[PDB]
RNA sequence: GAGCUAGCCCUGGCCAGGGUGAAGCUGGGGUGAGACCCAGUGGAGGCCCGAACCGGUGGGGGAUGCAAACCCCUCGGAUGA
RNA sequence: GAAUGCCGGCAUGAGUAACGAUAAAGAGGGUGAGAAUCCCUCUCGCCGUAAGCCCAAGGGUUCCUACGCAAUGGUCGUCAGCGUAGGGUUAGGCGGGACCUAAGGUGAAGCCGAAAGGCGUAGCCGAAGGGCAGCCGGUUAAUAUUCCGGCCCUUCCCGCAGGUGCGAUGGGGGGACGCUCUAGGCUAGGGGGACCGGAGCCAUGGACGAGCCCGGCCAGAAGCGCAGGGUGGGAGGUAGGCAAAUCCGCCUCCCAACAAGCUCUGCGUGGUGGGGAAGCCCGGGUGACAACCCCCCGAAGCCAGGGAGCCAAGAAAAGCCUCUAAGCACAACCUGCGGGAACCCGUACCGCAAACCGACACAGGUGGGCGGGUGCAAGAGCACUCAGGCGCGCGGGAGAACCCUCGCCAAGGAACUCUGCAAGUUGGCCCCGUAACUUCGGGAGAAGGGGUGCUCCCUGGGGUGAUGAGCCCCGGGGAGCCGCAGUGAACAGGCUCUGGCGACUGUUUACCAAAAACACAGCUCUCUGCGAACUCGUAAGAGGAGGUAUAGGGAGCGACGCUUGCCCGGUGCCGGAAGGUCAAGGGGAGGGGUGCAAGCCCCGAACCGAAGCCCCGGUGAACGGCGGCCGUAACUAUAACGGUCCUAAGGUAGCGAAAUUCCUUGUCGGGUAAGUUCCGACCUGCACGAAAAGCGUAACGACCGGAGCGCUGUCUCGGCGAGGGACCCGGUGAAAUUGAACUGGCCGUGAAGAUGCGGCCUACCCGUGGCAGGACGAAAAGACCCCGUGGAGCUUUACUGCAGCC
RNA sequence: CGAUGUCGGCUCGUCGCAUCCUGGGGCUGAAGAAGGUCCCAAGGGUUGGGCUGUUCGCCCAUUAAAGCGGCACGCGAGCUG
RNA sequence: UGGGAGAGGGUGGUGGAAUUCCCGGAGUAGCGGUGAAAUGCGCAGAUACCGGGAGGAACGCCGAUGGCGAAGGCAGCCACCUGGUCCACCCGUGACGCUGAGGCGCGAAAGCGUGGGGAGCAAACCGGAUUAGAUACCCGGGUAGUCCACGCCCUAAACG
RNA sequence: CCGAGGGUAGGGCCCGUGACUGGGGCGAAGUCGUAACAAGGUAGCUGUACCGGAAGGUGCGGCUGGAU
């Protein structure tokens, strides 16, 4: 049947990209933790 | 002269539809309409504030006058008269000897041909807006501003209409289509005549169908959820009220007043509604 | 976190074919005028039969599955909420 | 040494289950160390509204070629979506951007919030919507509307020429729109040809033929022809379109008006440019100077912004046209021609799937377009087939039980069983014909029946055409033929009677319930006068609604029919300018501390003092509630009638052993041979009853009862047969589980149900196919139950607070 | 209670005997025939249907008879539900 | 042809008296009601009185033993639309007449449907009296209805 | 071919019968009240409507076949 994960770029980058984290101050926690962290990838990602 | 239908299929049984016969023109003027943009009932939050909105008909809104005293002196011809789908009255287009276009609330007994007018001299004919001073005790009266300058507010729903009852000092006497009685201001303005399209309150839906391109999505009773959800949720098996009975946010629904007491329109609320 | 799911908003798309034959209209009859009757025309409907499409009624299978909800048969809706 | 401990390793189950759709294979020839599995050929089978072809998303080199086979591939592998290497994606016109706006997002102005931040007109962003210029063929191993060929086109810059009051993010027009039905004329696509072109073929009894087989087109600028769309023209007045305006609007007049004219599409033609089969030969070559013509069917596509009807009344902005303002009129703009200029990103491949979403090369899921032919009434249904694509990445034998999926069955026909569950039966079209009841629509495909193929003959209308022929679509009559059987295969209702519930179509517990539940039109109560009530938010701000009592919120009831009784003492809500109570505050009789005193400081009675509550009324489609005992009639029985206690009032109409009845299978009647169910009645209703509505109701229901007819492998009662497994051989090879085991029966014993203790009995060692009585077999630290001063959801006249309101 | 699946039915049996029938007896208020009562006896046999989930029971039609109990209310790693 | 009388019918207007409710004023201990009472209303200020307002229904006198209509029935006033009827003249048509099974139309009240209206009255219903009881008569309340528009019902001691 | 009839399926009319139920007629001396006849002690009757153990009562309109 229908499974959960329906990739789509455009929702992927709008929702998880770097300016949507940028925008918001959880968002941006998020972006200093993964740095913090070392993290390879701050952010997912996807072609465009 | 509400239409029926012959029992064809179990819902045209019942189903009866608006007429139409006064209607004259069937599209509407395009330098008068705008979109009209649907809420589904929810506010700029995205939340739902008023439940079972959603998902009726698309319309075009109709730009109406509600001010009047905006040409004074300067006459129209009645052009058209033309179905709203915002309101349930329908509305009148005027052609001013100006040039200028115009749509009001049609009242009962308007006729394409005739001529409207507005002013403190205007006649006192179906269709003109005096200000309320001008129009004498007795006149049936619609689309009535509240407050000199504001805009038309009181009887504008199909078949409605106010009275004058009297004056007094500065203020004129209305019996509303509630049936109260309320001192309005002498300058205001009002349009003389009751609004068409009276047997509208005879229409039979007939389905649930037609709620639905209403824009109206079925409502749910109480009694028919959890005690999560609403007061009167729960219960095994069905259940009276078992409290007296209560809204989604608990507050009373059988005769509970709810008019904000120090409110400073009471001054002017002569007698509250009854029947 | 609403790329699943629920509702709504915007903008597009889709619904083989067959059947039934509302109003209205025209004519004929009818009457003081009518209502009305009849035939033709017409093509309405949360109308009917049925694919796509959307479902999931009953039974059988499957049960370390092909599958963490599937398969076969059968069955509901299919111009509409 | 134990923690169902942790991490790792390795066992057991076991050469066991399985190897992933039952569309299916066989052979010959190649290659190679090795071949059922790779390549080639022939034969066979499967899909063909796809299992074919083309887009979009997603994926991200999987594409092509060479060389490979350790691992990946459920077997094998020489093969591969795998390993290594090299190569491959070419645009002014396709898509997106340098254009427009939608929801929504963001947001100068502005508003609000302890901070973070939340709003917010404009503006900006935002597309699969608007707008915008490329078609046919050829070429590569691999790209192509991109390269090439041919024929067309757009914008920008500069110039020349002609023309014009030129000029705008400003005004206006247009862009610009629903659903259903639909006309004319075309195109796509398709059918036939005794005509045109073609390599050939004559088989096995016949045919050298009007034979068979194959093909008979595509693109095209101006011009022209056909069919459509769009649009009145001139003048005068003018106060409206937030300046101006010759534009638009309004008024008047004249002419032109199923027209015309102008303008724009579609189709046809069209210079020209292409393509071009079977067969044979080796993707190529021939065929071939290929032919390229006629008739018919014909769209859901095109003309299109077409027409009609209907109510639920159907985006925006730019491009574009027109108007004028600054300005400039040497400019500028419009038209025509000429030269020059024309950027960025995508383009490979998969794409109903082995490349996307499902951990897998996973019977699942995935939006748009094309989707041929014949017959079956039609169709995208069904059967078979074209083009094209496949045989599903383990095989070979065997022909047990048993399982699955399937076929048939004597006599009987529901005797099966909780239940006709399941499976039969019926089954399309045409004609005949059709009941109670009904809201007059329906019930209805009621029921029940007859017809149905082929051949010859006569014949009716419609479309094409010409009015004919031919083609084409529906038929009508007659005479015959054959079989068991003519919708001869495939696709395709079993029917009826009678109850309960819900009016109905709808909706729901994704993944154990689809229902009688929810919704539903309709009915009633109640709130709300608009800066409405109500809802979300601390607020600002929103929704309500650009609505206004024929409207909006809340609640119950639930089409419709006939109806909805009595109780207001308690609770609720509504009304009540009195009285009682009542907080801060006001007031200050009268005390107290200290100081020499002036004073400073503290306590404080009366009285005045809101909402609320008390109190007085109202109110049931507000919460709710609607009795007991005893007596009585000239047979008896039973009580119309009476007495008395009590209550706020004592249940009315209707209905009743009920989706409600405990005693209960009540009693009687019906149906049956027989009926705890069913139906109809009765009424001592444990414990119906009137909008948590009462009693009925045509039609409707994958709802739940009861009955009958039809028919059956459900059954008496089983038998046979088919295939896929099970079984044997070759390849690959799991799992839960498992203290260790050298693991028998009885009668006893034992923590009370013993392979393991006692006494008897029985028993050579080890497997294979089977069956499930036991190992208190596996699985899951019982979800029932209790316990824990454990948790959570929910309720209220529990407690105590809070928002909100007064 | 770190699970001993719980009614009935179906299937398949097997056992006890306090025996329903068949076989052998004593007594009889046993004339015969047919019973009653008790003793011995477990070899075999002990039907089909209507109602209800039912066990049981009642009823229909038969029969030589239509026995009563145990086997974890025998039997769900056998089925049903 | 010329005149007449009339609550004949339909539509639109509109006038005053009275009741009820509301507002203001003035005033105080009862009002109401009956056979008698009670329930009820009233110091939260009723009744009685004055002024203002709202709303519905019916039209006093005239009015009659009257008039008109086929019947049911029709009553303030005004206008419009409209029917029946009588009288005069003796003008026109030339038996064109009577009745009328069916049919069709009208048809008091009550009642029914959908809206609207609701002052007074008032089935049902509640209360107070009476009574052996009093599901009545009397008294205090009171809902349909009574009123309007449209559509039904089609009855009657619809009687002379 | 027609055809007595027989078979199947569905309608129509009539008769008999049916748990139970509805009212009706009749029947020497049953129970409850007293509605009508006199102004019958509320004049009666009436069509309709609602209500009540019962006769009846009440509303609306009508009749005199009402009395004083
Ligand atoms: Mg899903
Ligand atoms: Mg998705
Ligand atoms: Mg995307
Ligand atoms: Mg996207
Ligand atoms: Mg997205
Ligand atoms: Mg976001
Ligand atoms: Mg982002
Ligand atoms: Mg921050
Ligand atoms: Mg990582
Ligand atoms: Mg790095
Ligand atoms: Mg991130
Ligand atoms: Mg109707
Ligand atoms: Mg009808
Ligand atoms: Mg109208
Ligand atoms: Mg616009
Ligand atoms: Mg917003
Ligand atoms: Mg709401
Ligand atoms: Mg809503
Ligand atoms: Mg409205
Ligand atoms: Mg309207
Ligand atoms: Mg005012
Ligand atoms: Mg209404
Ligand atoms: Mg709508
Ligand atoms: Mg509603
Ligand atoms: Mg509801
Ligand atoms: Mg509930
Ligand atoms: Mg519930
Ligand atoms: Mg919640
Ligand atoms: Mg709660
Ligand atoms: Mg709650
Ligand atoms: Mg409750
Ligand atoms: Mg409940
Ligand atoms: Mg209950
Ligand atoms: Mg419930
Ligand atoms: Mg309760
Ligand atoms: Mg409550
Ligand atoms: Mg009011
Ligand atoms: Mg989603
Ligand atoms: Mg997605
Ligand atoms: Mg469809
Ligand atoms: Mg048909
Ligand atoms: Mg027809
Ligand atoms: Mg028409
Ligand atoms: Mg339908
Ligand atoms: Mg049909
Ligand atoms: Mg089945
Ligand atoms: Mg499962
Ligand atoms: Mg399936
Ligand atoms: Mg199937
Ligand atoms: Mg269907
Ligand atoms: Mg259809
Ligand atoms: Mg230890
Ligand atoms: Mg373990
Ligand atoms: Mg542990
Ligand atoms: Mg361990
Ligand atoms: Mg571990
Ligand atoms: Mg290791
Ligand atoms: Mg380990
Ligand atoms: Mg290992
Ligand atoms: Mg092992
Ligand atoms: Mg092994
Ligand atoms: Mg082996
Ligand atoms: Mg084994
Ligand atoms: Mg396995
Ligand atoms: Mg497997
Ligand atoms: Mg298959
Ligand atoms: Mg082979
Ligand atoms: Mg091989
Ligand atoms: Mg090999
Ligand atoms: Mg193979
Ligand atoms: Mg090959
Ligand atoms: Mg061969
Ligand atoms: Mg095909
Ligand atoms: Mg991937
Ligand atoms: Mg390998
Ligand atoms: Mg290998
Ligand atoms: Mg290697
Ligand atoms: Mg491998
Ligand atoms: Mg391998
Ligand atoms: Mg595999
Ligand atoms: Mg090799
Ligand atoms: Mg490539
Ligand atoms: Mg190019
Ligand atoms: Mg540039
Ligand atoms: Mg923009
Ligand atoms: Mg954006
Ligand atoms: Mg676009
Ligand atoms: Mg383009
Ligand atoms: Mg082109
Ligand atoms: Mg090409
Ligand atoms: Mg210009
Ligand atoms: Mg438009
Ligand atoms: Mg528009
Ligand atoms: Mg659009
Ligand atoms: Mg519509
Ligand atoms: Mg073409
Ligand atoms: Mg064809
Ligand atoms: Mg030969
Ligand atoms: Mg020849
Ligand atoms: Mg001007
Ligand atoms: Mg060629
Ligand atoms: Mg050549
Ligand atoms: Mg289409
Ligand atoms: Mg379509
Ligand atoms: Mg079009
Ligand atoms: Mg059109
Ligand atoms: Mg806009
Ligand atoms: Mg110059
Ligand atoms: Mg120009
Ligand atoms: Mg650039
Ligand atoms: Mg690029
Ligand atoms: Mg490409
Ligand atoms: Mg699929
Ligand atoms: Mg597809
Ligand atoms: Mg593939
Ligand atoms: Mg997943
Ligand atoms: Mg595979
Ligand atoms: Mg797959
Ligand atoms: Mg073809
Ligand atoms: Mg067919
Ligand atoms: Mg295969
Ligand atoms: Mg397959
Ligand atoms: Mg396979
Ligand atoms: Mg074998
Ligand atoms: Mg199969
Ligand atoms: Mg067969
Ligand atoms: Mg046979
Ligand atoms: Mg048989
Ligand atoms: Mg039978
Ligand atoms: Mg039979
Ligand atoms: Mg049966
Ligand atoms: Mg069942
Ligand atoms: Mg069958
Ligand atoms: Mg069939
Ligand atoms: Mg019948
Ligand atoms: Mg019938
Ligand atoms: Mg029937
Ligand atoms: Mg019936
Ligand atoms: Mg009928
Ligand atoms: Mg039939
Ligand atoms: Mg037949
Ligand atoms: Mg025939
Ligand atoms: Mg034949
Ligand atoms: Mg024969
Ligand atoms: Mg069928
Ligand atoms: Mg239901
Ligand atoms: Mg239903
Ligand atoms: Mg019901
Ligand atoms: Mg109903
Ligand atoms: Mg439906
Ligand atoms: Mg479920
Ligand atoms: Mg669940
Ligand atoms: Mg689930
Ligand atoms: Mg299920
Ligand atoms: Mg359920
Ligand atoms: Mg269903
Ligand atoms: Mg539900
Ligand atoms: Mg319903
Ligand atoms: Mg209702
Ligand atoms: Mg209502
Ligand atoms: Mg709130
Ligand atoms: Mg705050
Ligand atoms: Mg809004
Ligand atoms: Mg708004
Ligand atoms: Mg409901
Ligand atoms: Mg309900
Ligand atoms: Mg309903
Ligand atoms: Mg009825
Ligand atoms: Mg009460
Ligand atoms: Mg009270
Ligand atoms: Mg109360
Ligand atoms: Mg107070
Ligand atoms: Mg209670
Ligand atoms: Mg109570
Ligand atoms: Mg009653
Ligand atoms: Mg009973
Ligand atoms: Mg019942
Ligand atoms: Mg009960
Ligand atoms: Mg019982
Ligand atoms: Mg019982
Ligand atoms: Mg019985
Ligand atoms: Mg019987
Ligand atoms: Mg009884
Ligand atoms: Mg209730
Ligand atoms: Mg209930
Ligand atoms: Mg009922
Ligand atoms: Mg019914
Ligand atoms: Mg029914
Ligand atoms: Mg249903
Ligand atoms: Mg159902
Ligand atoms: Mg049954
Ligand atoms: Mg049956
Ligand atoms: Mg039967
Ligand atoms: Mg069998
Ligand atoms: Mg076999
Ligand atoms: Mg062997
Ligand atoms: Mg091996
Ligand atoms: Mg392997
Ligand atoms: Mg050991
Ligand atoms: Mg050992
Ligand atoms: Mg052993
Ligand atoms: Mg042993
Ligand atoms: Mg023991
Ligand atoms: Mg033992
Ligand atoms: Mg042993
Ligand atoms: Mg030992
Ligand atoms: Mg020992
Ligand atoms: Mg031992
Ligand atoms: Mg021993
Ligand atoms: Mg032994
Ligand atoms: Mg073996
Ligand atoms: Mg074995
Ligand atoms: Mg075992
Ligand atoms: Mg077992
Ligand atoms: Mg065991
Ligand atoms: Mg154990
Ligand atoms: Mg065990
Ligand atoms: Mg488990
Ligand atoms: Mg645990
Ligand atoms: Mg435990
Ligand atoms: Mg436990
Ligand atoms: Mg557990
Ligand atoms: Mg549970
Ligand atoms: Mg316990
Ligand atoms: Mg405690
Ligand atoms: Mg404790
Ligand atoms: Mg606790
Ligand atoms: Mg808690
Ligand atoms: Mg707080
Ligand atoms: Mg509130
Ligand atoms: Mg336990
Ligand atoms: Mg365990
Ligand atoms: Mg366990
Ligand atoms: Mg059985
Ligand atoms: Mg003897
Ligand atoms: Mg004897
Ligand atoms: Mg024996
Ligand atoms: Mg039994
Ligand atoms: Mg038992
Ligand atoms: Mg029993
Ligand atoms: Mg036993
Ligand atoms: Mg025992
Ligand atoms: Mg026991
Ligand atoms: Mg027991
Ligand atoms: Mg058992
Ligand atoms: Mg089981
Ligand atoms: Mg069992
Ligand atoms: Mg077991
Ligand atoms: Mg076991
Ligand atoms: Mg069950
Ligand atoms: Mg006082
Ligand atoms: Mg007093
Ligand atoms: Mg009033
Ligand atoms: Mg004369
Ligand atoms: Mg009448
Ligand atoms: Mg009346
Ligand atoms: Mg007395
Ligand atoms: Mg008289
Ligand atoms: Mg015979
Ligand atoms: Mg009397
Ligand atoms: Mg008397
Ligand atoms: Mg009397
Ligand atoms: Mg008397
Ligand atoms: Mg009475
Ligand atoms: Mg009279």
């Amino acid at each position: 049947m229908k499974r959960t994960w329906q990739p789509n770029r455009r929702k992927r980058a709008k929702t998880h990209g770097f300016r949507a984290r940028m925008r918001t101050p959880g968002g941006r926690k998020v972006l200093k933790r993964r740095r913090q962290k070392g993290r390879w990838r701050l952010t997912p990602a996807v072609r465009k | 002269a509400v239409k029926k239908f012959k029992p064809y299929t179990p819902s045209r049984r019942f189903m009866t539809v608006a007429d139409f016969s006064e209607i004259t023109k069937t599209e509407p003027e395009k330098s008068l309409v705008k979109p009209l943009k649907k809420t589904g009932g929810r506010n700029n939050q995205g939340r739902i504030t008023v439940r079972f909105r959603g998902g009726g008909h698309k319309r075009l809104y109709r730009i109406i006058d509600f001010k009047r005293w905006d040409k004074v002196g300067i006459p129209a011809k009645v052009a058209a008269i033309e179905y709203d789908p915002n309101r349930s009255a329908r509305i009148a287009l005027l052609h001013y000897v100006d040039g200028e276009k115009r749509y009001i609330i049609a009242p009962d007994g308007l006729q394409v041909g005739q001529q409207v007018v507005a002013g403190p001299d205007a006649p006192i004919q179906v269709g003109n807006a005096l200000p309320l001073r001008f129009i004498p005790v007795g006149t049936v009266v619609h689309a009535v501003e509240l407050e000199p300058k504001k805009g038309a507010k009181l009887a504008r729903a199909a078949g409605t209409s106010a009275q004058i009852q009297g004056r007094e000092g500065d203020y004129v006497i209305l019996r509303l289509p509630s049936g109260e009685l309320r001192k309005v201001h002498g300058e205001c303005y009002a349009t003389v005549g009751a609004v068409g399209n009276a047997d509208h309150k005879n229409i039979v839906l007939g389905k649930a169908g037609r709620s639905r391109w209403l824009g109206r999505r079925p409502h749910v009773r109480g009694a028919a959820m959890n005690p999560v959800d609403h007061p009167h949720g729960g219960g095994e098996g069905r259940a009276p009220r078992g409290r007296p009975p209560a809204s989604p946010w608990g507050w009373q629904t059988k005769g509970l007043k709810t008019r904000k007491r120090r409110k400073p329109s009471s001054r002017f609320i002569i007698a509250r509604r009854k029947k």
